[PDB]
């Protein structure tokens, strides 16, 4: 058995070992054709560096108000990450939080809640006691509450948390929303997946389910510092997106036995759609009630 | 009531650089949905604003052109209609100004 | 002290606000969309707004027939007053303008604004649109609406 | 209308171009063009009769590479010295606020004369000739900003360059020389390396009354 | 007159070895004889000192002043020539790091008053000078610490020495 820490740092040096290993798959300087089609500032050409530039690249080509108000990007139709590097000639358009349809920022900012609350679980829970995470599930922006699955201790099967314990979780997170991270991604190989969670069944299991899902084997791999997790698609640029976070309510599953899910269920709202204190309130009350799925 | 002294300029750096006297940033600064261009968030966009403008101007000559003359004020309602459209049935008895244009895709 | 005085100070004195007041809504009801300098314009809607409800009682009145003849110096519009915009607005109970700050004169730097009747010819203004109901607050809160009715 | 005049010593263009061959880099009419050729050669021994085409190329390639060397040291009276008017400013002006470092590694094959021609005498007194010659060759380059960051090039590793370089001389003038003219850059030809940096190409900026039409 | 502005636009730094830092672009622009007034436009440079040139070019584009238009035409002119001459990679990139006013060449008139007495006016002119480096703009220097006070305090304390003795 491996310690937690020399886990997290074998994650990260084989994360980094696949970054490199990409990195030099693309040695030499090459110009792709990136053409800008939205509404604002039409029909505009970026020469963009391959598999080096980022749709963030191109909003720092045109202002700070793309940077600080793009959060999705729509390459070819299908959405990108502000950070993810381009590969190929396409057609960009930067999607923000106020759009007309603006469903799949929303998609992407709840995942990138889940996964941060995830991190938050994980660092939180005593050495002593074991710590398994399960899956993030793609819960419907509407249902009220992001969730996220794990398994604790035996020795914990009785144990339900506080308000304390709650609010400890819920500073954490506002606590990694102030370490401001970057959301890193990455296009893997299944193997190489596998290579990053050996120690982890349910995290073989997602894996496999994606590996099986796409025709490549290729899955999505994201980082904030030195958590590593498993992806259903794109994730929002930066913590520092999210304004108000909360840690409302843990529930158990249904089923006890063979073993106990236990089922995290958070709410949040980013800095452009921050929303006042009463009605906040409200949304605290309604995460806190079960979410199924 | 002239001045019994001259004022330095250390006491004429604190009067004039007193925070008072500086000019306050602007928070109300949004970027328009439609063009792109900054506007405050409870004044119209000065951009689309000129373009809706330009274009009524136009749509006055035309109307004035109509008219020909001055107190010819018409009794009845006024519709206007651009290049490859028919007048509705509900724009029956409407004074009719055309315009050599496609309609633009904001004007409905 | 000036409690509960609703009136601006324009003009030369009181006949000559009135008058910069009438020749506003008589350009307000010849082009149905004017700009002007913001304090002009609001109280030459509130005079807009009561302008219209006169054109509503319509031209057999003498007092509404004087009304227009007063405040139209054209003599062309009250036949467009009568006839047009009353018929136009015969339906609605006194929401008849629309009156939105547009940025500044370039010259003096005056506060301007845009006041319209509503219905026109003309091509609209960029009105301000609220936020649509598929963004993150509203879709929580149209979760929320749906849990209370299912609730109560 | 004063009868003092501008004495140039150079001239606008090419002289009956040489249109670069298609495959001359890819494989590792003829008379005419020849005859035409020792046309000019004839002319140039007239006014000089103590020129060799035979020993032109090395001429030619010592000029080229001190030309460079002019580039880089930032020489400009001895780049005068070698260099036309004509060629002057399209080889300084975009290096004015930069500092190039160039180097002459190898040739990869001999430089070979491909073409000569000859003006006529109509033009003020002055009769000019031009001799075109091909250059497959091996050099380095590596361009910084005003701030010594690096835009172009890398630094020691080379490459392989093509060139037809164009050179003039003014015959009539009693103390002319053979100078760098121009260069000929293939319609063929492959593109060149990718710059360093990011380049945005705006989209038109329109009016407010425009409306965008793609 | 003097000007040394567009010459510092001009000086040329030697190239750098691979192991230093990349010496952010600097550009120096500058517009001569503005008809408006020094301390007005000191005035709109300190608003715009320190800022990112977006955040530069709202706060000029909504403010109500003759200079304010100037100066906004100034910082296109220096982002254009920015990302046109000096290479700088993206345009949103650069920050204010300083921008003043100063004096210009100026013209007298004469201002009749009463009685026969009179005034001397001065037709003002100035000059704006702009100073744009390539990076984000450096934070705002944070507010000192109730423990930043108790510790400098304390270092005082400490640093007290036996005055007028061995
Ligand atoms: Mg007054
Ligand atoms: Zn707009």
């Amino acid at each position: 058995q491996l310690s937690p820490t020399e886990l997290t740092e074998m994650r990260n040096d084989l994360f980094n070992k696949e970054k490199a290993r990409q990195l030099s798959l693309t040695p030499r300087t090459e110009k792709i054709e990136v053409k800008h089609v939205g509404k604002t500032d039409p029909g505009t050409v970026f020469v963009m560096n391959k598999n080096i530039s980022t749709p963030y690249s191109c909003a720092m080509h045109l202002s700070e108000w793309y940077c600080r108000k793009s959060i999705l990007a729509l390459v070819d139709g299908q959405p990108w990450d502000m950070y993810k590097p381009l590969t190929k000639s396409c057609e960009i358009k930067f999607l923000t939080f106020k759009d007309c349809d603006p469903g799949e920022v929303n998609k992407a900012y709840w995942r990138s809640c889940a996964m941060m609350m995830g991190c938050v679980i994980e660092r939180a829970f005593k050495d002593e006691y074991m710590v398994n995470l399960v899956r993030a599930p793609e819960v419907p922006v509407i249902s009220g509450a992001f969730c996220y699955d794990v398994v604790l201790d035996s020795k914990l099967d009785e144990w339900m948390p506080t308000k304390e314990n709650l609010r400890s979780f819920t500073k954490d997170a506002h606590a990694l929303i102030y370490k401001d991270l970057p959301f890193e991604t990455l296009e893997v190989e299944a193997k190489v997946a596998l290579e990053i969670f050996q120690h982890s069944k349910y995290k073989v299991d997602f894996i496999e389910e994606k590996a099986s899902q796409n025709p490549e084997r290729i899955v999505k791999l994201h980082r904030i510092g030195d958590f590593i997790d498993v992806s259903e698609g794109p994730l929002i640029p930066r913590t520092s997106i999210c304004f108000q976070y909360e840690v409302s309510a843990v529930h158990n599953l249904q089923p006890t036995q063979p073993s106990l899910i236990r089922r995290f269920q958070g709410v949040s709202l980013p800095v452009h759609l921050r929303a006042h204190f009463t009605i906040w309130d409200k949304l605290l009350e309604r995460s806190r009630k079960m979410v199924t799925e | 009531a002239a001045p019994k002294n001259r004022r330095t300029i250390e006491v004429n750096r604190c009067r004039r650089r007193n925070p008072q006297k500086l000019i306050k940033v602007k928070n109300n600064i949004d970027v328009c949905p439609e063009c792109g261009h900054l506007k405050q968030k409870h004044v119209l966009c000065a951009y689309c604003y000129e373009k809706v403008c330009k274009e009524t101007a136009e749509i006055r000559r035309q109307i004035g052109k109509q008219e020909g003359g001055p107190f010819k004020a018409p009794t009845i309602e006024t519709v206007v209609l651009y290049t490859g459209e028919t007048p509705s049935e509900q724009d029956q008895g409407k004074r009719i100004i055309e315009r050599d244009r496609k309609r633009p895709s904001w004007f409905t | 002290i000036s409690h509960g005085r609703v009136f601006r100070r324009m003009g030369l004195g009181p006949e000559s606000r009135i008058h910069l007041l009438r020749n506003l809504l008589t350009g307000l009801v010849r082009h149905e969309r004017i700009e002007a300098p913001w304090a002009r314009v609001d109280e030459m809607r509130g005079y807009a707004e009561k302008l219209i409800d006169y054109g509503k009682l319509g031209d057999t009145n003498e007092r509404a027939m004087r009304m227009a003849d007063f405040w139209l110096t054209e003599k062309d519009l009250i036949p467009k007053l009568f006839q047009v915009l009353a018929p136009r607005y015969k339906d609605q109970t006194g929401g008849y303008t629309r009156m939105l700050q547009i940025p500044n004169r370039s010259l003096d730097r005056a506060k301007m604004a845009v006041i319209e009747y509503k219905g026109n010819c003309l091509p609209p203004l960029p009105l301000p649109r609220r936020d649509s109901h598929l963004t993150l607050l509203n879709q929580l809160l149209q979760g929320l609406r749906q849990d209370l009715r299912q609730s109560q | 209308k004063s009868d003092r005049s501008i004495h140039l010593a150079c001239t606008a263009g090419i002289f009956d171009a040489y249109v670069p061959p298609e495959g001359d880099a890819r494989i590792s009419e003829r008379m005419k063009k020849t005859m035409a050729s020792q046309v000019s050669i004839r002319r140039i021994k007239d006014y000089d009769a103590n020129f060799k085409i035979k020993d032109f190329p090395e001429k030619a390639k010592d000029i080229f590479i001190e030309a460079h060397l002019c580039l880089n040291n930032s020489d400009h009276d001895r780049l005068h010295t070698l260099v036309t008017e004509h060629c002057f400013p399209d080889m300084t002006w975009d290096i004015k606020y930069k500092t190039v470092r160039w180097s002459f590694v190898e040739s990869l094959e001999p430089s070979h004369v491909v073409q000569v021609r000859c003006s006529s005498m109509m033009n003020q007194g002055n009769v000019y000739g031009q001799i075109t010659v091909r250059m497959h060759t091996r050099q380095t380059l590596a361009i910084y900003d005003r701030f010594g960051r690096l835009m172009y090039g890398q630094e020691d590793v080379p490459k392989d360059v093509l060139e037809y370089v164009v050179f003039e001389k003014q015959l009539t003038n009693p103390y002319g020389s053979w100078r760098m003219h121009t260069k000929i850059v293939p319609p063929w030809a492959p593109p060149k390396q990718p710059i360093l940096k990011t380049v945005m190409i705006p989209g038109p900026q329109l009016k407010p009354e425009e409306e965008y039409e793609e | 007159i003097s000007r040394k502005w567009e010459k510092k636009n001009k000086i040329v730094y030697p190239p750098q070895l691979p192991g230093e830092p990349r010496r952010p672009a600097e550009i120096y622009h500058c517009r001569r004889q503005i008809k408006y007034s020094k301390d007005k436009m000191w005035y709109l440079a300190k608003l715009i000192r320190g800022m990112s040139i977006d955040q530069a070019l709202a706060q000029l584009e909504f403010n109500d002043k003759k200079g304010a238009k100037i100066i906004k035409e100034v910082l296109l002119e220096a982002q254009d020539m920015a990302v046109r001459d000096h290479n700088v990679e993206f345009r949103s990139n650069l920050y204010i790091a300083e921008s003043t006013s100063g004096r210009g060449q100026c013209l007298k008139r004469i201002r009749y008053h009463g009685r026969g007495r009179f005034g001397i006016m001065e037709k003002v002119y100035c000059h704006y000078f702009v100073k744009l480096v390539e990076g984000p703009p450096p934070p705002p220097e944070p507010p000192k610490t109730a423990v930043a006070h108790a510790k400098e305090y304390i270092q005082q304390l400490r640093s007290r020495t036996i005055v007028h003795t061995l």
